[PDB]
């Protein structure tokens, strides 16, 4: 069980604070409870839409000059 | 210049008819608060639904708020077993699937007893899902309708004499029991007895639900503490300035806003396709469908929008003399309702979805119906236009606040006045009443919320956070007292209703440092800052969007919404 | 109440950009024990010490289910949800009493629990794939191999179908956890150094999906069972007594639950 890389380096480099995690509690990351937002299921465009529009604009340009 | 009130009103009393004794106790009366209805949203144990017996209310019938203290048919006690067993594929699914047969066959014959027709309802309602597993049974079962029936089946007859059978075990027993007793009075209670007289469970049953019902009540959460709701903002960019008061459906997939150009635009907040397609589908993809309907009826600004509790229909209050109503399922409208002189602000639909009220600057509120054209009752007597307009919870009380300072309770019925609430300095702008119900909340343009409690009709406290401002909406937290603030000055704020009254609802035993420095800085001056009360807790800013909407959703989650300003 | 040669190019390259793609933080605070009052903790040491005596057990879970004014203790019930986990991973009923007090908070609508999705979803994902769950077999005797393999089984079946519970309680999640749940069910089943039981609950998590998905499972599972099982260049009959790694039991278990969640691609 010592054939795959992304769970043994998660094992290495995060073998000191899961240590003192787990003994805080008997009293990047993914199990720290209070800091984590939820997930939208749409949110509204606020970026792409502009080079949409830009590169729209290209492809009105892009037709062999039709206005 | 308080006594000399006092004395006219003695000899108001006097010389209107009470007695010495009878007005000395009804001012005694009038001085104590509302006490505690520890039913107070009617929680399901103890409550009920409304009836639906087809009658327009009427709040008589009725004691007084100052004293102390405060059928059910089978194919709902049934559908609420069955889809409560419906909606589990689990390790649990085959065991309810076996029980759920011999419940339905002794409702049904303790039904034919009674009510012949609805048993007949019940009958037809839950047949064709077991017909495989049951055989011809249900077959011969056809012909019972009467008492006289039931001799006739000898399978039925001896229903009652053979006791039906159950190997349970444990813990589905105790499951069940645990989930008939959580809702005794929608039809728990009534599945209950039925259990206990005409079934044989292999494993006395009284003793067994009389420690259930102990050990429930030996744990519960008697005292309830805050809880900061977690808010979730909707900002909407390019509206120039043309977007009035908007609202959000309820399960929050529609959005309704209404323009200065005469429109109503509708938004599927999840990204829906929001045409309804209905699967024929039979032509127009050339059309641009932007996830956004546009609604075209109106001819002034629309200045105010309600959902129904349905969500099937929206009602729109324009400034054209008419408030129109449109199908939410194929975007037209139906219905315009024209009865007013002057531009409509506020409309509201009823708790139960029965009947809308309307709130115009000719100074009165109108009491409409949703099959009416025209009003059913007018609410005169404020001295300036009627800004807001609210029911009771249930649906028996109108509350309208107006620009004279002031804000009156109606009657539904008799269409007088029953309170008239004074002690603001600003023109009333949004009003909203408690799920418990014995409390009032309003906010007014000069950034001061107040409440008062409904029997005694003075104040209890005020709110004193928000800016110089008006205060655009409010909502209440569904199960307790927190108040949800969204004003003009781009915050949304959060208030306990329980600070400074008789009840201090649970504070924590055991310090800040942020706490009681914020406005101990007062840069500005002491007399040029606000400082808020005790009962203010936290204050969510928007940055330069202001929150047009609050809207408290069922499980502790707020929703906020606005227009991105510049 | 809130928490009151340069060596910068990786702080700003790699600190605050693996961190903005998981959402952000500004340290809600746990844990000073002056956030909760008398009662409340009263009532959690008084459900926490309950999970003749099954009816309080129900009445905790009930009371778990259906009470509201829990928020604040939403937090500490996760905590002593996972230490009860990834402590006592060897008894069933204490595991068993630890999913129904998850499936009761997960019914519970007066509670947002759309925060803790991330900190509720590996527990539900390691008491299905765990390589040991009992952990003390009582081995040397085939009616305790088979009876410790039901009891082990049991718990698969139901993390299992408490992972489609969640699946369909947070809708507005998905492509948030179903990518993220399928990614953990296709990382931990193809491999060869694994134990029985969770290949198990890897297809038992597979059958509690749908569509396409498992359409997606449908070309690498030759590989899979060619390599699992030992078919090299067999003409399928001696295969009652032919295999390596498991026992025949087991290996029936998955031929049995390979086509239990197969039969979903072929019905439509």
């Amino acid at each position: 069980d010592r054939d795959d890389l992304e769970i043994s380096v998660w094992k290495t480099v995060t073998a000191k604070v899961r240590a003192e995690i787990c003994l805080k509690r008997t009293e990047l990351q993914e199990y720290d409870i209070s800091n984590a937002i939820p997930d939208i299921v749409y949110e509204g465009v606020n970026t792409k839409t502009l080079d949409k529009m830009e590169d729209a604009s290209v492809d009105r340009m892009l037709q062999n000059g039709i206005n | 210049s308080a006594s000399d009130l006092n004395r006219i009103v003695l000899e108001y009393l006097n010389k209107k008819g009470y007695h010495r004794t009878e007005a000395m106790l009804r001012a005694e009366s009038g001085r104590t608060l509302t006490p505690q209805n520890k039913q107070s949203p009617a929680n399901t144990k103890t409550g009920k639904f409304p009836e639906q017996s087809s009658i327009p209310p009427n709040p008589g019938k009725t004691a007084k708020p100052i004293s102390n203290p405060t059928p059910e048919n089978y194919i709902r006690a049934y559908s609420m077993l069955k889809n409560w067993v419906d909606s589990s594929l689990e390790i649990y699914k085959p065991e309810l699937s076996y029980i759920m047969y011999p419940i339905f066959i002794y409702l049904f014959l303790n039904l034919v007893a009674k009510n012949p027709v609805y048993a007949r309802r019940f009958f037809d309602r839950f047949s064709p899902d077991f017909k495989d597993f049951h055989g011809s049974e249900i077959n011969r079962l056809f012909s019972v309708n009467s008492i006289d029936h039931i001799k006739e089946n000898e399978v039925a007859s001896a229903f009652q004499s053979h006791k039906y059978r159950i190997t349970m075990s444990k813990t589905t027993l105790n499951l069940l029991l645990y989930f008939l007793n959580e809702n005794e009075s929608i039809g728990g209670s009534l599945i209950i007895s039925v259990i206990n007289q005409h079934l044989d469970p292999n494993i006395d049953l009284k003793l067994e639900i009389q420690k259930v019902k102990e050990s429930r009540d030996a744990i519960k959460l008697d005292n309830l503490q805050l809880a900061l709701p977690s808010v979730c903002m909707y900002t909407f960019q390019n509206t120039n300035k043309d977007m009035s008061c908007l609202d959000f459906s309820d399960d929050c997939r529609i959005a309704a806003a209404g323009f200065q150009d005469s429109y109503i635009k509708i938004w599927s907040l999840d990204g829906s396709s929001l045409n309804n397609p209905n699967i024929a589908l039979n032509n127009n993809d050339k059309d641009e469908d932007p996830t956004c309907k546009t609604l075209v009826g109106h001819s002034g600004t629309v200045y105010s929008t309600s959902f129904s509790p349905d969500n099937k229909y929206l009602l729109s209050g324009s400034e054209d003399k008419t408030v129109r109503l449109w199908s939410m399922d194929t975007h037209t409208a139906l219905v315009s309702y024209k009865g007013h002189n002057h531009p409509v602000w506020d409309v509201s639909f009823s708790p139960l979805g029965h009947y809308f009220a309307t709130a115009s600057h000719d100074q009165t509120a109108r009491l409409w119906s949703c099959d009416h054209i025209y009003p059913l009752r007018i609410f005169a007597g404020h001295l300036n236009d009627v800004d807001c307009v609210s029911f009771h919870p249930n649906g028996c009380y109108v509350f309208t606040g107006s620009s004279d300072k002031t804000c009156r309770m109606w009657d539904v019925s008799t269409g007088d006045s029953v309170r008239l609430f004074l002690g603001h300095t600003a023109p009333v702008i949004s009003i909203a009443v408690c799920p418990d119900g014995r409390w009032l909340s309003t906010g007014s343009e000069d950034g001061i919320i107040n409440v008062w409690d409904i029997g005694t009709g003075k104040r209890l406290k005020q709110m004193r956070g928000h800016g110089k401002n008006a205060i655009y909406s409010l909502s209440y937290s569904k199960e307790g007292n927190v108040l949800i603030s969204g004003g003009a000055d781009h915050t949304v704020r959060v208030w306990d209703l329980k600070k400074a009254t008789t009840e201090p609802s649970a504070e924590p035993d055991e310090g800040d440092v942020t706490a009681s420095i914020n406005q101990d800085i007062k840069e500005y001056g002491r007399r040029r800052t606000v400082i808020p009360t005790s009962d203010l807790v936290a204050s969510f800013y928007t940055k330069k969007t202001p929150v047009f909407k609050v809207k408290f959703s069922r499980s502790n989650l707020a929703l906020a919404g606005g227009a991105f300003r510049p | 109440l809130n928490d009151n040669s340069a060596s910068v190019t990786d702080t700003g390259a790699s600190q605050h950009l693996s961190n903005v793609k998981p959402g952000q933080n500004t340290e809600v605070k746990p844990l000073v024990k002056h956030v909760l009052s008398k009662e409340l903790q009263i009532y959690f040491n008084k459900v926490i010490s309950t999970l003749a005596a099954q009816h309080m057990k129900q009445a905790a879970l009930t009371s778990l289910r259906t009470d509201s004014g829990l928020h604040q203790l939403v937090p500490y019930f996760i905590q002593f949800i996972a230490e009860q986990i990834t402590q006592n991973l060897s008894d069933l009923q204490l595991l068993t009493t630890i999913l129904e007090m998850i499936y009761s908070l997960l019914s519970n609508t007066s509670i947002f629990l759309d925060p803790y999705i991330h900190s509720l979803m590996p527990s539900i994902l390691t008491l299905l794939l765990a390589k040991k769950l009992g952990g003390s077999p009582k081995d040397d005797s085939p009616q305790e191999i088979h009876e410790f393999l039901e009891r082990t089984n049991a718990l698969r079946d139901f993390a299992a179908s408490l992972l489609d519970y969640v699946l369909k309680k947070f809708p507005q999640a998905y492509k948030s956890l179903k990518p993220r749940v399928t990614r953990t069910l296709l990382k931990t089943f193809l491999d060869i150094n694994r134990v029985f039981g969770t290949y198990y609950g890897c297809l038992k998590g597979v059958s509690v999906l749908e569509g396409e998905s498992i359409r997606f499972f449908l070309g690498n599972l030759n590989n899979w069972a060619r390599l699992v099982f030992n078919e090299s260049g067999i003409t399928l009959d001696n295969i009652e007594e032919h295999l390596t790694k498991f026992t025949k039991e087991e290996t029936q278990i998955l031929v049995d639950t390979v086509i239990s969640a197969l039969l979903v691609l072929k019905k439509d």
